[PDB]
RNA sequence: GUAACGGGGCUAAACCAUGCACCGAAGCUGCGGCAGCGACGCGCGUUGUUGGGUAGGGGAGCGUUCUGUAAGCCUG
């Protein structure tokens, strides 16, 4: 696949539930964390919704 | 069994002596716990960088 | 290995002189505050005072832009009730003008005995004539 | 054998709670009954 | 001569036939080593500014001994809350002996 | 008793626009130690990751008096 990178920026203390349970929900445990995921089109969705807090390397 | 309890007393009050303080700190048990809190702050509070120039 | 500290009997004393004629007030005062202070060393340490010996020539002719002139107006309270007292600086000057600088620098030096062996080292004359050249405190002209 | 070796097996024994017997156990001074009330007080409490 | 080196995280300073405490090696009690990361070298005078991992300069250490530094006690306390508690701790350290270094 | 910048002082050391650096915490990286849970195998490895805590629940210990081991052992 293309394997889009995703690294955590910000903090999670403090922010809303929906946004703290999809950062598990993609696999970022703490800041500065790098991990690797598919380019489907559902991963687009939760990286959308939490991309204020997400840089992304392509 | 009526415990006598008074060397074990004895010796935990000497185990927390902490000399060189003055006054009642020193001589009685009115020992704060202060100069332990402070140390582990100390500790991580250090400034050692050896900014002379920039 | 530990970081070299300076010791008080390793110290290296120098004298200068500064003409403050015509000069801005407080730009001049924090390059006296720093050179007072040793922060311009390469060896500087915190807790030993080891700036120069500096000697400002021309105290009365020091130059404030803006209206300061007349508006900064100087306080301060003798301890008694209702005796709080202030001093124009346009009058501040006439009256001891030495003052001025004295004051402006103190407060940019840091606060202990010291800061005030700090400060005993500045030597502030309002004229232009000075008996010091025992010492030959070379000029640090700007 | 002899009566210096013999042990009884695993689980067959523990210790009793122990209360207000200092803070590094975690009975402390409340000793488990909560802050003040009628289930605190001494034989304080309510019937079946 | 002087030179410098980075090894367990710090980067310290050598002169030959000198001590310094480093951290916990995994070597015997007289084993030799060798320190080839060096940041730079200078001999009086003459200041050889390194490139990070100079290329050439190589430092030969051999260890002494090895225990464990000062007890250090650590304390955490909370007021009026019912929380205390208390520790131990002394590092592993390993001390080494400086025989030659080279450009 | 200055006292509606924390202070000295600032005509920019103030406000607006763009730009490259830098200091900056117990955040994150580098290096050593300790402990809990999971996975995989054969008691032991190699990996994942967690280890602020009041009321409170769970686990494991140090130490004091006394009975046996003990008419044994240490001790003028």
């Amino acid at each position: 696949a293309k394997t889009i990178k995703i690294t955590q920026t910000r903090s999670a203390i403090g922010r809303l539930p929906k946004h703290k349970a999809t950062l598990l929900g993609l696999g970022l445990r703490r800041i500065g964390h790098t991990v690797e995921r598919e380019d489907t089109p559902a991963i687009r969705g939760m990286i959308n919704a939490v991309s204020f807090m997400v840089k992304v390397e392509e | 069994a009526r415990v006598k309890r008074g060397v074990i007393a004895r010796a935990r009050h000497k185990k927390i002596l902490k000399q060189a303080k003055g006054y009642y700190g020193a001589r009685s048990r009115v020992y704060r716990v202060a100069f332990q809190a402070v140390i582990k702050a100390g500790q991580y509070a250090y400034r050692d960088r050896r900014q002379r120039k920039r | 290995m530990k970081t070299f500290t300076a010791k008080p009997e390793t110290v290296k004393r120098d004298w200068y002189v500064v003409d403050a004629t015509g000069k801005t007030l407080g730009r001049l005062a924090t390059e006296l505050a720093r050179r007072l202070r040793g922060k311009h060393k390469a060896e500087y340490t915190p807790h030993v005072d080891t700036g120069d010996y500096i000697i400002v020539l021309n105290a009365d002719k020091v130059a404030v832009t803006g209206n300061k002139r007349t508006d900064k107006v100087y306080y301060h309270h003798t301890g008694h009730i209702g005796g709080i007292k202030q001093a124009t600086f346009e009058e501040m000057i006439a009256r001891r003008p030495e003052r001025v600088i004295e004051i402006a620098v103190k407060g940019m030096l840091p606060k202990g005995p010291l800061g005030r062996a700090m400060f005993r080292k500045l030597k502030v004359y309002a004229g232009n004539e000075h008996n010091h050249a025992a010492q030959q405190p070379q000029v640090l002209d700007i | 054998m002899r009566l210096n070796t013999l042990s009884p097996a695993e689980g067959s024994k523990k210790a009793g709670k122990r209360l207000g017997r200092g803070i590094g156990s975690g009975l402390g001074k409340t000793g488990g009954r909560g802050h003040k009330g009628q289930k605190s007080r001494s034989g304080g409490g309510v019937r079946r | 001569m002087y030179a410098v080196f980075q090894s367990g995280g710090k980067q310290h300073r050598v002169s030959e036939g000198q001590t310094v405490r480093l951290e916990k090696l995994d070597i015997a009690t007289g084993e030799t080593v060798e320190f080839a990361e060096v940041l730079m070298i200078a001999n009086g005078e003459e200041v050889k500014i390194g490139v990070p991992f100079v290329d050439g300069g190589v430092i030969k250490a051999e260890v002494v001994a090895h225990g464990r530094g000062e007890k250090v006690k650590i304390v955490k306390f909370r007021r009026r809350k019912h929380y205390r508690k208390q520790q131990g701790h002394r590092q592993w350290f390993t001390d080494v002996k400086i025989t030659g270094i080279s450009a």
